């Protein structure tokens, strides 16, 4: 028996809209299962899409206001990383927050997940990581990720500093200022903050993120279904996987 | 090793303008430094932070002047319908110069397209050939939107060939497959029309759109030129850093028909293999060699754990078409060794080209480091012969980024050696390091007689009666150089008798007039002339004073240049070559 922290970090591109519909009651269902395995479980929520700058995002006034004018559908303007829910014991609070989320742009390119992973690992007080507990960071996405100097296309040439940049609205305020973290920078911060990174990604992304995880200590990869239908089982499996570190 | 780091020329621009993001030379006459300031405010009407390229002169104290490529604002497609968007276009993010030609580009330049009201970053370049200044935007076409060239960002990287072709990289073409575009400079200027926004060039070489699996590759992220099929035509080298599922690749295309010639592939995920590339013959065989930067490469530490140090691969073009590849790892964690790779030419004029590799975030206070590597017959010397340190701390958002851009292979002061510009955009600075001239010394050392009979007491010690067994120590000194250098070279020469005696053994040989094993002598010599020599008498201790009669008595001569008084009219002090030991030894034997 050991306390567990879970931070749900979800891709909110339009392709994750059906995933959102299936997670509507994941919070209460997950804390019911974790109740079997531990007595102290706390879950939180955050979301991400991409750096809201050219060329990663169309930049006419209308396309900024609605990056889904092509569906045609109403969706939120692209955003970098929103930290919605600090990890808490209230599973119902997780439910209503999920039911109130809305998908942003309909991206089919790599995304800015690494920015959010960095913020989730580093912002200890904001995300709410407990000192003596397992830190599980679940990364839910159906797309590849941008890293490092990919932001050079946007004129973003200041490297990531690995500091916490949440602007009171719990939004990443350096999304347009700093570069995407590098894998070496993520490794450095995930290890220092004792964060176990779970890549719950769809089939086209599994092998790619497998290779990323093989460089990142404590990282694992789970094959996520297109509507996130198996995310509950993936989290329990990953938790029980990390709970037995053979490590030869 | 011969770069003068004591008094380099420091050029600076407006704060926040990223002065130094791209640097180059200009040799049309006098010579100049070309510095890019892509975030610089200009006088263009309504254009916020259009960016500029500045021409800095070497002769005068700094005094940099912006080069007016375009003074106009945003052209209108129609009334209240702007055709283009030049604000924050990053003009000067890449500057490339060849003789009287200057090519600068704005990779974040957006335009409307002529079909609908969009805002697509096609990128644009301005070319300045002598008097006429033309615009060059090969991606500003009717093939619009991300599927086409709408997000191509042409001019993200540029280069010139040796036959007057431009090589332009557009990493965003075809859903970020990227693209290489090559146009003849003559067709670019002749077909330029300020009322035509999509100009078709007949001799254009361009890569084509491929299958969707090659999306998200960023071909054209960096570029370089060099011949790789032995036909005299410079071929196209380009980093493709997101190719092979973020393993990264480097494509080589023939510079005549854009056919694929060779491929390199990174060996570690997300190391950004291909961020920077360079092509120069490093081992003196006239076959250009490939340098591929991977600034995020993680190697193994002493503890076995990965550490991000960055890596440069050195690929020697074999005559058989193959490549002999080795790898050069960075020295500091997170320094991003390999972010910039600048061929320097032959920095020391020893017959082999040299190269600089920057770690823009290394050194104290993350002020940046540049490493100097010399070539030789067997390839690149893995150990750097000089370390260039940044001096300017960061009080800005960005770190100083000393080394993030640099240019070599141009002798800006006509001293016979190529020099090096190093940009530091985080502190709005560019620094010119001038190569010091290299002294080749031919030293001589004669010991006669070379076999010493202790019973042969010729000389007598000054002030006493007992004679000693003596011999003459004659040392000669001769120097010359290939570049522009003064005549009077001041040498400080040291001689030590019986240097290679055993640990704690008795000094067996001493100088006659001094009764000391060491002798110092200052020698002013003029280069090119005959050898200047000096004779001196040394003697052995009495045979009863020591037992080691079998060890050869080695006469050791050490010489160093004074450096203090040999400065040139430009204050450029010479330096001795590193490949040569600045010492000589000669041994004598006892009977
Ligand atoms: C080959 O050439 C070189 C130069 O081209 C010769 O070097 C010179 O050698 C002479 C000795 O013959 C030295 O004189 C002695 O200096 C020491 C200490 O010197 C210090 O001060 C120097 C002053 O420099 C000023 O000017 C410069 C600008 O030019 C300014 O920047 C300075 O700030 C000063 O204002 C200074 O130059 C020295 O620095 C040197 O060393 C440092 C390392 O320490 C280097 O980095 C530097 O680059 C530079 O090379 C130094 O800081 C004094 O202490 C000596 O005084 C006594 O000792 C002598 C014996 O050593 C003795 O003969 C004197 O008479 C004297 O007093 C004695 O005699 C009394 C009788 O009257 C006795 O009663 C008494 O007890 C005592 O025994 C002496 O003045 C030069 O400084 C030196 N210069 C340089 C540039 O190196 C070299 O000798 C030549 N070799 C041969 C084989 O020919
Ligand atoms: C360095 O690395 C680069 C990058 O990897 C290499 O460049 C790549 O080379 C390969 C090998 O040639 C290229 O693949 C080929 O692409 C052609 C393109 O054909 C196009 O036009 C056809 C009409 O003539 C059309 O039919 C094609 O349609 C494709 O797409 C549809 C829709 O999905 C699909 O249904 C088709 O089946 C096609 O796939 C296409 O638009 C293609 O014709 C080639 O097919 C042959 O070869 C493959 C095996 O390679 C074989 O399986 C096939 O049966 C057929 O025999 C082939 O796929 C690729 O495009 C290049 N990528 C670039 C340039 O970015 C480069 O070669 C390397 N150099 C060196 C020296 O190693
Ligand atoms: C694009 O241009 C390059 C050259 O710029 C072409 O490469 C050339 O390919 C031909 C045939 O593949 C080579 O000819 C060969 O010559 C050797 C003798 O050296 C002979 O033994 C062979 O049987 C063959 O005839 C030619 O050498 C080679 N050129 C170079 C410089 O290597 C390439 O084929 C062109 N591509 C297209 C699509 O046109
Ligand atoms: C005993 O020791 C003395 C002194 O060390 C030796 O005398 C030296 O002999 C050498 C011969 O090798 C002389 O060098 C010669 O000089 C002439 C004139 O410059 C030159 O033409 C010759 O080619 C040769 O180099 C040297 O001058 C001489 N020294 C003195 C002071 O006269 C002597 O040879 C020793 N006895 C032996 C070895 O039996
Ligand atoms: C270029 O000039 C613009 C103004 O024309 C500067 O933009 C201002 O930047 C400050 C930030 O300190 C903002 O608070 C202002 O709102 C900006 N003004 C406008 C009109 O955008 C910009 O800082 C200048 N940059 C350089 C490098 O000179
Ligand atoms: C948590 O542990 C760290 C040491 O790893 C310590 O510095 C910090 O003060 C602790 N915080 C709490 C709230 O216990
Ligand atoms: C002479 O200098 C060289 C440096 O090239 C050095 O390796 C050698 O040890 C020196 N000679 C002696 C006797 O120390
Ligand atoms: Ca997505
Ligand atoms: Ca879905
Ligand atoms: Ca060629
Ligand atoms: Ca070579
Ligand atoms: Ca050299
Ligand atoms: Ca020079």
């Amino acid at each position: 028996d050991y306390p567990v922290d879970l931070y749900y970090l979800m891709d909110l591109s339009a392709s994750m809209d059906d995933d959102l519909n299936t997670i509507k009651e994941l919070g209460s269902r997950l804390s019911k299962e974790m109740s079997k395995l531990t007595s102290n479980f706390r879950l939180g929520f955050g979301s991400f899409v991409e750096k809201p700058v050219s060329p990663f995002v169309k930049t006419t006034p209308e396309e900024i206001a609605n990056p889904c004018s092509s569906i045609p559908y109403f969706c939120l303007p692209t955003f970098g990383f929103k930290h919605i829910l600090p990890l808490t014991n209230d599973a119902e609070r997780f439910n209503e927050i999920v039911k109130n989320q809305k998908i942003s742009a309909n991206i089919d390119t790599p995304e800015g997940g690494f920015d959010a992973i960095m913020q989730a690992a580093v912002c200890k007080e904001k995300i709410g990581w407990r000192n003596d507990s397992l830190h599980l960071l679940v990364f839910v996405s159906d797309a590849d990720s941008h890293f490092g100097m990919d932001s050079k296309l946007a004129g973003i040439v200041c490297p990531n500093d690995g500091l916490c940049h949440l602007d009171s609205k719990n939004e990443y305020s350096m999304s347009t200022v700093l570069e995407y973290p590098t894998i070496g920078q993520l490794i450095d911060k995930l290890v220092q903050n004792n964060v176990l990174l779970i890549f719950a990604v769809t089939q086209e992304q599994v092998h790619l993120y497998e290779n990323y995880a093989k460089l990142i200590p404590g990282a694992t990869v789970g094959l996520l279904q297109k509507d996130s239908g198996n995310i509950l089982q993936l989290i329990i499996s990953a938790y029980e996987e990390l709970r037995s570190e053979v490590e030869l | 090793f011969n770069l003068d780091v004591d008094s380099p020329a420091e050029y600076s621009g407006p704060e926040g303008s990223y002065f130094g993001f791209a640097v180059d030379f200009f040799v049309p006459s006098r010579m100049f430094l070309l510095v890019g300031a892509p975030k610089a405010n200009t006088t263009q009407p309504g254009i916020v932070e259009g960016g500029q390229v500045l021409k800095c002169d070497w002769s005068s104290t700094r005094r940099c002047q912006p080069i007016e490529f375009d003074a106009t604002g945003n052209r209108d497609y129609a009334k209240d319908d702007p055709l283009e968007f030049k604000s924050h276009q990053w003009f000067g993010a890449s500057v490339r110069s060849k003789q009287d030609k200057i090519l600068a580009c704005a990779p974040l330049y957006h335009w409307r397209t002529e079909m609908k009201q969009e805002r697509e970053p096609v990128g644009t370049c301005f070319l300045q050939d002598g008097t006429k200044t033309v615009e060059y935007a090969p991606c500003r076409s009717q093939d619009i939107d991300a599927d086409g060239q709408g997000f191509c960002q042409g001019g993200f990287s540029i280069d010139f060939t040796k036959a007057d072709r431009v090589l332009l990289g557009g990493p965003g073409s075809f859903y970020w497959q990227g693209q290489l575009i090559s146009d003849q400079v003559a067709e670019i200027v002749s077909k330029y029309d300020p009322n035509v926004y999509s100009i078709k060039y007949n001799n254009q070489l361009a890569t084509r759109t491929a299958q969707a699996i090659f999306d998200d590759s960023y071909l054209g992220y960096s570029v370089a030129v060099g011949d790789f099929n032995g036909d005299g035509i410079d071929d196209f080298v380009s980093g493709v850093p997101r190719a092979a599922r973020t393993l990264g690749m480097v494509y080589i295309y023939d510079g005549k028909n854009m056919s694929s010639l060779y491929n390199f592939t990174g060996e570690q995920m997300a190391a950004y293999f291909g961020f920077s590339v360079a092509a120069t013959d490093i081992n003196g065989d006239d076959y250009a060699d490939v340098f591929i930067g991977a600034p995020l490469f993680m190697d193994r530490g002493s503890d076995g754990k990965l550490q991000e140090v960055g890596q440069v691969s050195v690929s020697l073009q074999r005559a058989s078409g193959d490549f002999q590849t080795t790898k050069l790892n960075g020295f500091e964690v997170f320094a991003r060794f390999g972010s910039a790779i600048a061929p320097l030419g032959d920095l020391d004029q020893d017959g082999f080209n040299d190269i600089a590799i920057a770690a823009p975030y290394g050194g104290e206070d993350k002020k940046g480091i540049v490493y100097i590597f010399n070539g030789r017959s067997t390839g690149l010397n893995a150990v750097p012969s000089q370390i260039l340190e940044g001096q300017w701390a960061a009080r800005s958002g960005c770190p100083p980024s000393f080394g993030y851009s640099m240019k070599g292979a141009t002798d800006i002061d006509k001293n016979g050696y190529p020099d090096l510009i190093v940009g530091a955009f985080g502190v709005d600075r560019a620094i010119l390091y001038r190569a010091r001239p290299v002294i080749t010394v031919n030293a001589g050392l004669e010991v006669y007689p070379s076999i010493l009979n202790q019973d042969n007491k010729t000389c007598s010690l000054p002030g006493t009666a007992l004679k000693v067994s003596c011999f003459n120590v004659r040392f000669c000194l001769k120097a010359d150089g290939k570049g522009v250098l003064p005549r009077k070279l001041n040498f400080q020469v040291e001689l030590l008798l019986d240097k290679l005696k055993q640990k704690g053994a008795i000094r067996r040989a001493l100088f006659l007039y001094s009764r000391s094993p060491s002798h110092s002598k200052n020698m002013t010599i003029s280069r090119g002339g005959l050898m200047q020599c000096e004779e001196l008498i040394a003697y052995l201790r009495d045979e009863s004073e020591f037992r080691d009669k079998l060890t050869p008595i080695t006469i050791f001569m050490e010489y160093r240049l004074d450096y203090r008084t040999a400065a040139d009219t430009t204050g450029l002090q010479p330096i001795l070559n590193q490949f040569t030991p600045a010492n000589i030894s000669r041994q004598a034997h006892i009977l």
